[PDB]
RNA sequence: GCGCAUCAUCCCGCGCCACCUG
RNA sequence: AAGACGCGC
């Protein structure tokens, strides 16, 4: 009927249509909803998720504005728990992160909101399905809704269902959701260990070899959750496990090496060494296994026990060493994902473990090879342990071999990839000193890869320039850094964007590592050269050059004419409009360090005619500008000219001076307290009932000299502001509330909490509601922060004839 | 809708928070301090011939029902 | 009708029940004398120069940022307690200043301009000459 | 309009008493706080002397103070507890003469406020782990251990929250190697103000509630809850382990009550009194301050009356049960705020009010002339003041 | 975090850790979004910080590469000593980029 | 439906949270 | 091209 005939509008209006017209629909969804209902609307709505060409967006925007309208109904959708939860559970099932997240909301919401009998009446049956898709979806909605509401109101239900005896699919279901709890929860299972320990222990006596195999996931769940501690609430599972390793074979084996590599780090170190040397033997021969998936698992579990004190340097390298680098060094392994990172980190792992020297020198030779994944991989591996450990270790033989590799790794660059830079960067990072002799080979082999067929390989030849220019530097060697450095001058003239945007990167470096009158090419020429690059359109390109200008304003600020100075100005103002927020920081900047070097009258000039752009992100930018100027120049020789500025009946400019004000008196901080005089009178303009936006400015510029100024007696101007500030406390919007509370909030920390309760008790009891309500949340606010002046600001109360208010031992005279 | 801290805070009233909560909050409050500030403590034991031993415990005694019985 | 306003407060922290001004050195100045109920004496020392109550002021200031008290208190929130200091310049930092290791204290002896020696000399010349 | 504060003569009022190691040698030293001076003095004992080895400055309130020192070691360190909210471990350096800083963790807001952690400080005998209480509603327990560099670490606080509750006083009790454990005479209030008949002050009684410290899981639970017949004032620390049977006694209106967890059964004995006493008889008696000596020999514990009465406190018990306990008056002394008795024969006072005094004690009073009370005697007691007899006085502050 | 209100934080005990930020929030206080006088380090809670959640930005949630601070302000205003400063929701604002992103991309 | 205005709000092109699979 | 908020013809 009627109530049906408004869902159908609705939706097409939020599921079609321009932003404004679904968010103004939106609107009255929430708005209306109180009296909508809760059954029909979800009778229409469930369909629409039922449909199997629905869309990812609305998709999205059903569950969201189910997610609101659920927030919004307090115990009105306990009919339809069922239904919902059957519906999320696709949604919770798939394979993204977004989608995985929403729905576990969803399902939290529902508990928190919906009572535990209803759920459990509607819960229970679907336990022992035959599918198991529905089994694993449930499985996660146990998880999620044990995660809710806590685990021991339901932990009792989940013994039982675990003791079950009729089938053994109860017993994997309850064993799943005790492993989904343990991955899921973290560390808020430590205090229930025992109980969970005690329910998964009989699951892994049981003969099934799905409910051992799940029984041994959870127990390795369990002990990944409990790392820190829980070895005492795990001594009484040792046994079964052993038994299981010694004589079952298959994927139970790997179950069960799983969950006993991850107890291994929970007990002491004798018996990790123990196990660790019992285990090594089967560990072995299990390294030559065809099957990859089981390989990860040895290879986890070898890193787990390497990890721990109890093994030493030189039993595991005698022992565990030489037959797994010689089984697990392979092209068709290294082929895979899983199985590359898995190999990265146990091989980086034992490298930090017993040392570096035999793991790197022993894949040098392999660094050699022709494989494009191999050599990805040796290297991931080589600078992971340079960025690790260190590399004080090395000797000439070694360290030549490794420039060897490295110089014919990167000289074959045949894939795309930054890996490449990262490397080589760790790597002469890491060298220092030692690799001097040898700059000269990577000088000559970064320029035969920059000169030649038209700017394609010169990205990544210029990013190592800037990455090694600091080794560079420190090498000693000037002139040739004085070479590439004007050689890379002249090839300026590159059309390509992000070609042009490493060479900008690459003169960065090479003009931040030296001294900038050092360098060879002509400053007064560069800027006029770097001009263009100031125009181009490029975010790369801009950037960089913005950030090249600063620090040439920075530190070559001397060498450059008042005249480009000014240009490159009006070239900085019509670029504010970029829309990174880096490029912007860099901008405010180079317009600080300008107004440091010249005098602030023309620049000043130029930033406070751009108050009327009709858009705040300019406007926001232009106000930071000024307020830098301001702070690195002469205050008292701005702040007139702000004044003046403002005499204009514009808003847009009203608001940008007032923000520049706030902004300037939260950068100076204590400093100000002089310039407190001068700006009373327009804060007092400002604070008329006028504009929201005007107080909302005021109330900002108030608590941030409240801030700046608190501990040095400013009180006389406080109190007069607050006598304005004040009567702002009545407001409906958002944003002018929160300005008040932070005003007034800073107020009470400066002048002291004796007035704000003061204030605060005029109408604590008056008769209408909403002035009591703000006067309470005030008095609230109030009372969090200094609470302990508040008893001697507390005033006197006569007590009645039945309670006592006076308190009798504040009046003793001695 | 950052009240968070507000509910979760325990000493502070609220919309219909009646006089004799507020009293006996202040009350408290004053006890507690009291008891912190070693000053006015040393203070009271000596505006009266006892110890501070004996002040204290009368002082926690007073706590447990301040401004009378609940109406 | 007619109301006083404060120009000064401070907070010893302890009772306060003795309040004069009087000179306790012949030859010396007039100060305000105070004991508290805890057993100790203090005075307060105006300043007869402007340039020895900024050097005074930066002292202050410049150990409250180096120099955190042992249990982790805020000296600014300690010393406005109850009420926000006003007008008043601690000096048992600057007595405590003669306390710490010499590398701290010739760090900002140069970050004042100005060296050890004479900062103890002009801190003890208060001491001297009001007490 | 700017004035200079000086400070001529420091605080000399003590609040708060420790003695220990706290120089790494076998010399005993005393450290006590001022109301906000923390100074370190220690005695001579070939001469009796008393001297100030170093005084310091912190800028705040302090509330409680102990020490404390890990397994095996020799040197103490020194917990205070201060109106900050925040818990900060200091460390004696000899060579420097100076309190080193060696943690500082941040748990709450600073003041003395009614619900934030820093009034009462509880340390575990053993020396593995700390606990710090509010007034109300809010506990924190802390992990004491060292790492392989020989260094204090410092763990996460563990939530001990529990809502509208009253705690009188929080103290260690020792378990023998074992987890450690926590008392305190935590009660409830909150039918106190949902009655409005008036009967908030009647049928309410303390409890004992004991706290355990599971290594192994990481959290704490509350262990028993046992109602008390009246009202107690604090509790003291039985040496347990090998070294006597673990306990805590609890000081009352005239009576001492010893309980245990178990099955130990509850043991009273009435606090005698003086001969034609001249005050109102209505009025109680309870205990301002109490000392201990855990010689390996025997143990004894000490502990002093409203009117200055020492009383040395003497505990008779089985391998495992407890028998009685035996009273004895010792001397007299003027009321102190703290008591700490030191090695070598030496006794340190720290009076409430006036000068402190340095007694050196001689004789120990075993059985002599005067008869001992006990708790088995069926039904008051009274006894006759002498002057100082056992205490020979040497030197005095 | 302060320009949107739907972000809560967890407001659990402090722990032991120290808080992480990206490269985009390298200067952002966790509190006010300023880039003023960083004085004291940012502790986060043990919930906050397990597994993989380690090195992971407090306020928007990418790599860790720089430590967190806070601002002298939010130290004055006695704000620091609170609970945990970690976003444990995920915004509006970033779920519907994403989603855009993906549909025209 | 019009004209507006505020939050140093987003503008970053794809990310990675225990997993698929005989 | 997007997350929220408030303003009347
Ligand atoms: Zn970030
Ligand atoms: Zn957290
Ligand atoms: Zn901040």
């Amino acid at each position: 009927e009627q109530k049906e005939r408004k869902i159908m509008k609705l939706l097409l209006k939020i599921k079609n249509g321009t932003p404004p017209m679904r968010k103004a629909a939106l609107r009255q969804i929430t708005d209306k909803a109180r009296e909508f209902g809760a059954g029909p609307l979800f009778n229409q709505i469930l369909p629409l998720l039922m449909s199997p060409t629905l869309e990812d967006q609305e998709r999205h925007l059903l569950v969201k504005v189910i997610d609101r309208i659920l927030y919004k109904l307090d115990d009105l959708v306990r009919p339809y728990v069922h239904k919902i939860l059957v519906v999320i559970e696709p949604l919770l099932i798939d394979e993204d992160y977004y989608a995985r997240v929403e729905g576990r909301e969803i399902i939290s919401n529902l508990a928190k909101a919906a009572g535990l009998a209803t759920m459990i009446s509607t819960m229970r049956p679907d336990i022992d399905n035959m599918d198991e898709y529905v089994r694993n979806t449930t499985a996660r909605a146990f998880a999620v809704v044990a995660s809710a509401l806590g685990i021991p109101s339901l932990l009792p239900f989940l013994k039982a269902v675990c003791k079950s005896k009729k089938s053994w699919q109860a017993r994997h279901t309850g064993i799943k959701i005790v492993q989904q709890i343990a991955i899921l929860m973290g560390c808020a299972i430590l205090p229930h260990l025992r109980s969970l320990v005690e329910i998964i222990e009989h699951g892994l006596v049981d003969e099934q070899q799905k409910v051992r195999t799940i029984s041994a996931l959870a127990i390795a769940a369990l002990a990944e959750a409990a790392t820190p501690y829980g070895i005492e609430s795990f001594d009484s599972v040792l046994k079964p496990l052993w038994k299981g390793i010694r004589q079952h074979r298959g994927k139970g084996l790997a179950a069960f090496l799983k969950a006993i590599g991850y107890l291994i780090p929970l007990m002491d170190a004798e018996y990790a060494n123990y196990y660790t040397r019992e285990v090594m033997l089967i560990l072995i021969r299990e390294f030559q296994s065809p099957d990859e998936e089981m390989k990860k698992i040895v290879l986890k579990v070898v890193k787990q026990c390497c990890g721990t004190d109890g093994v030493e340097a030189n039993y595991i390298k005698t022992e565990i060493l030489p037959p797994f680098f010689k089984h697990f060094w392979q092209h068709r392994m290294a082929l895979d994902r899983r199985n590359y990172r898995q190999l990265v980190d146990t091989t980086v792992e034992l490298a930090n473990k017993v040392g570096a020297a035999e793991i790197i020198s022993r894949i040098v030779d392999d660094l050699k090879d022709e494989a494009e994944q191999y050599r990805k991989m040796v290297m991931e591996t080589i600078e992971k342990i340079m960025g690790n450990l260190g590399a004080a270790d090395i000797d000439h033989k070694l360290e030549e071999q490794l420039i060897d590799g490295i110089l014919y790794a990167f000289q074959e660059q045949t894939t795309e990839d930054s890996v490449m830079l990262n490397g080589f960067g760790t790597v002469v990072n890491a060298l220092g000193k030692r690799v001097k002799p040898y700059l000269p080979q990577i000088c000559g082999t970064v320029l035969w890869r920059l000169n030649n067929k038209s700017a394609k390989v010169r990205q990544q030849a210029a990013d190592l320039i800037s990455r090694t220019a600091v080794v560079m530097k420190t090498c000693q060697e000037e002139k040739l850094m004085g070479h590439l450095g004007v050689v890379l001058y002249e090839y300026l003239g590159e059309e390509y964007p992000e070609v042009l945007g490493s060479i900008l990167g690459a003169l960065k470096a090479i003009v931040n590592v030296i001294g900038m009158h050092k360098m060879t090419p002509p400053i007064k020429d560069l800027l006029p050269r770097l001009t263009p690059i100031l125009k181009n359109r490029h975010e790369k390109v801009q950037e960089n050059c913005i950030d090249l200008v600063g620090r040439i304003a920075d530190r070559g600020a001397e060498y450059v004419s008042a005249r480009e100075w000014m240009r490159i100005c009006f070239e900085l103002l019509e670029l504010l409009k970029a829309h990174k927020k880096a490029i912007r920081r860099a901008t405010v900047n180079t317009f600080g360090y300008i107004a440091k070097a010249i005098g602030p009258h023309d620049v000043l000039a130029t930033l406070l005619n751009n108050l009327k752009v009709q858009e705040r992100q300019n406007r926001v930018c232009t106000t930071v500008a000024i307020a830098i100027v301001a702070e690195t120049c002469s205050p008292f020789t701005v702040l007139p000219a702000l004044m003046n500025e403002y005499r204009v009946p514009e808003l847009n400019v009203q608001n940008g001076v007032l923000k520049s004000l706030s902004f300037l008196f939260e950068y100076i901080g204590e400093m100000g307290k002089d310039y407190i005089y001068a700006v009373t009178p327009l804060l007092e303009d400002a604070l008329m009932d006028r504009d929201l936006v005007h107080r909302q400015t005021a109330s900002a510029v108030v608590q941030h000299m409240s801030l700046g100024v608190y501990g040095f007696g400013c009180e006389d101007s406080l109190n007069h502001l607050l006598n304005y500030v004040w009567p702002n406390v009545f407001e409906t919007s958002p944003h002018v509330i929160q300005a008040v509370m932070g005003a007034l909030e800073g107020l009470r920390v400066a002048i002291g909490p004796c007035r704000m309760l003061q204030y605060c008790l005029q109408g604590l009891f008056h008769p209408a509601r909403k002035v009591r309500d703000v006067y309470w949340k005030i008095y609230n606010s109030i009372y969090i922060g200094s609470q302990d002046a508040l008893i001697a600001h507390y005033p006197r109360i006569y007590n009645d004839d039945k309670n006592t208010y006076i308190r009798y031992e504040l009046d003793y005279i001695l | 809708q950052l009240e968070h801290l507000q509910s979760k805070y325990i000493g502070t009233g609220h919309a219909d928070t009646t006089k004799w909560e507020w009293l006996v909050n202040q009350h408290r409050d004053s006890y507690c301090s009291y008891m912190g500030h070693f000053d006015l403590l040393n203070y009271f034991a000596i505006a009266e011939n006892e110890s501070k031993a004996r002040v204290r415990f009368n002082l926690m005694e007073k706590m447990l029902q301040p401004c009378g019985p609940p109406a | 009708s007619q109301k006083a306003e404060v120009i000064m407060n401070y907070h010893v922290g302890e009772t306060v029940l003795s309040l004069q001004k009087t000179t306790l050195i012949p030859g010396g100045s007039e100060s305000l004398v105070y004991t508290t109920l805890s057993g100790g004496i203090g005075i307060l020392v105006p300043f007869t120069s402007h340039e020895d109550h900024d050097f005074f002021q930066h002292v202050e200031m410049h150990l409250r940022s180096e120099h955190p008290p042992l249990c982790g208190r805020d000296h600014l929130s300690f010393r406005s307690y109850y009420f926000p200091v006003k007008n008043v310049i601690d000096g048992d930092l600057c007595e405590q200043f003669n306390s710490m290791e010499p590398n701290k204290q010739k760090n900002v002896s140069e970050e004042l301009d100005r060296t050890p020696p004479e900062v103890s000399k002009k801190l003890e010349d208060i001491r001297t000459r009001y007490a | 309009m700017f004035l200079y504060n000086l400070t001529l003569q420091r605080a000399t009022g003590i609040s708060f008493a420790i003695h220990g190691n706290f120089s790494g040698t076998k010399q005993q030293e005393i450290v006590v706080s001022r109301g906000k001076i923390l100074e370190l003095l220690r005695p001579d004992p070939n001469t009796g002397k008393v001297h100030t080895l170093l005084t310091v400055e912190v800028f705040g309130v302090i509330r409680s103070l102990m020490a404390f020192r890990l397994t095996g070691g020799t040197k103490d360190y020194i917990v205070v507890g201060s109106d900050s909210g925040r818990i900060v471990i200091l460390e004696y350096q000899p060579s420097k003469n100076m309190f080193e800083k060696i943690h500082q963790e941040t748990f709450g807001k600073s003041g003395c406020r009614r619900i934030v952690p820093g009034q009462f400080l509880a340390v575990d005998p053993k020396g593995r782990a700390v606990m710090i209480s509010a007034i109300e509603k809010q506990k924190l327990v802390y992990i004491l251990n060292r790492d392989a560099a020989a260094r204090l670490t410092i763990s996460s606080p563990l939530e001990a929250h529990k809502a509208n509750t009253l705690v009188y006083h929080v103290v260690g009790v020792d378990v023998g190697f074992e987890n450690p454990m926590f008392a305190c005479l935590e009660m409830d209030y909150e039918e106190a103000d949902n009655d409005p008949t008036g009967e908030a002050a009647a049928n309410t009684q303390q409890t004992l509630t004991f706290y355990e410290l599971d290594l192994g899981l990481n959290h704490v639970v509350r262990k028993y809850s046992e109602p008390l017949e009246e009202h107690g004032n604090f509790l003291i620390t039985v040496p347990g382990g090998s070294d006597g049977p673990s306990g805590v006694l609890i000081c009352s209106e005239n009576y001492i009550t010893y309980k245990n967890f178990g099955d130990q059964p509850d043991i009273r004995c009435p606090i005698p009194r003086r001969r034609n006493d001249l005050d109102d008889p209505e009025r109680g008696m309870i205990f301002v301050c109490s000392a201990t000596h855990k010689t390996k020999s025997m143990f004894f514990f000490l502990a002093q009356t409203e009117q200055g009465d020492i009383f040395k406190i003497t505990l008779e018990t089985d391998e495992d049960m407890v028998t009685e306990i035996r009273l004895k008056y010792f001397d007299t002394v003027p009321v102190a705020a703290a008591m700490c008795v030191l090695k070598t024969g030496f006794l340190f006072v720290a009076s409430e009010f006036g000068n402190h005094y340095l007694y050196q004690i001689a004789h120990l009073g075993d059985d002599d002339e005067e008869p001992e009370f006990s708790s088995a005697m069926p039904l008051t007691f009274f006894f006759q003041p002498r002057p100082l007899k056992n205490l020979v006085l040497v030197d005095e502050l | 975090a302060k320009h949107h209100p739907d972000l809560i934080f967890c407001r659990k005990q402090a722990g032991v850790a120290i808080g992480r930020l990206c490269e985009k929030c390298d200067g952002k206080c966790v509190i006010c979004d300023s880039y003023v006088r960083p004085c004291t380090l940012v502790r986060i809670c043990d919930e906050c910080n397990y597994g993989s959640y380690q090195g992971r930005c407090v306020i928007c949630g990418g790599p860790g590469v720089s430590d967190a601070y806070y601002c002298k302000e939010c130290t004055i205003q006695e704000k620091d000593r609170d609970g945990c400063p970690k976003i444990v929701n995920l915004g509006s604002s970033k779920t519907d980029l994403f989603y855009e992103r993906k549909k025209y991309g």
